[PDB]
């Protein structure tokens, strides 16, 4: 995640201090300067696994072209619910099921 | 080596092309302004014992 | 014989239900230079390939010395043992582009599935 400027509203960019030695996000377009508060400057994943479960909304049980199962809740033991695999759909992508339940609507998994 | 499966195996690693980025998984840029020490917990173990 | 084709049949797709199980338990072994997706449809098409020519090899061996279409295939001049599977027993499983039937629709081929 990345801050905005608090004044004009442009990207943060961070900024290191050679006599103070801090990491500040600053912006080009004004002489705003923010305290970073963590070294976290940029991460970047090979593999991910972000949006396999992300793709998730409240009125997924309302379709009627959604197969309906009979596996048991583990927050309220409900015994009706509606499955469907991951919503990535690169190559790789296992074909592991994520079950919604129709009260609590949470996605849980079975194993 | 045609006949034993061991050093077919060991042929085979030897061949097959393996880069960085295939044993890779995530990378990140830190910063930390103390050459001799860190601003991470996790690594601070580790990192002073290689010092040390 | 057609007990026995039905008992084949569904003994198959009882096969194909449990691979299915397999695959969605991460429990289905990876095919060498494949992917999970595709060594489960390779296995599936393998299943069901072998359903129907078992099915077939029944049909075919339940026929008689009279029968028309037999006395035509063992003379050679018309006709083959992929035939009369189809006419008798099971037609199988259509393939396009050498794979099952795509999803068309929005993650199914039919809206009546
Ligand atoms: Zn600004
Ligand atoms: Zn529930």
């Amino acid at each position: 995640s990345f801050r905005f400027c608090l004044e004009c509203n442009n990207m943060l960019y961070p900024k290191e201090d050679k006599e103070n030695q801090r990491l500040l996000y600053s912006c080009r377009n004004c002489d705003y300067t923010e305290l970073a508060e963590d070294p976290k400057v940029y991460r970047h994943e090979l593999i991910t696994n972000i949006g396999e479960t992300a793709g998730i909304v409240d009125d997924i049980g309302q379709d009627p072209t959604l197969p309906r199962s009979d596996k048991e809740c583990p927050e309220c033991h409900s015994r009706d619910c509606v499955f469907f695999q991951s919503q990535q759909r690169r190559k790789d992508t296992n074909m592991t099921l994520f079950y919604v339940c129709l009260n609590c609507k949470k996605t849980f998994r079975d194993e | 080596i045609a006949l034993d499966i061991e050093k077919a195996k060991v042929i085979q690693s030897s061949i097959e092309y393996t880069t960085l980025k295939n044993v890779t998984s995530a990378t990140e840029i830190y910063y930390d302004p103390d050459p001799t020490s860190t601003v991470i917990e996790e690594d601070f173990d580790t990192v002073e014992a290689y010092f040390s | 014989t057609m007990k026995e084709i039905t008992h084949a049949i569904s003994s198959a797709k009882e096969q194909v239900q449990e691979i299915i199980y397999k695959a969605q338990h991460n429990e289905l072994e990876l095919k060498p230079g494949m992917t999970l997706r595709e060594s489960f449809e390779g296995e599936v098409s393998r299943t069901l390939n072998d359903a129907r020519d078992s099915a077939g090899r029944s049909a075919e061996m339940n026929l008689k010395d009279l029968n028309n279409v037999k006395q035509m295939v063992s003379a050679g001049s018309k006709g083959s043992f992929i035939n009369i599977a189809q006419m008798s027993a099971c037609v199988g499983q259509q393939m396009v582009e050498g794979k099952r039937i795509a999803f068309g629709f929005a993650d199914r081929s039919l809206p009546h599935f």
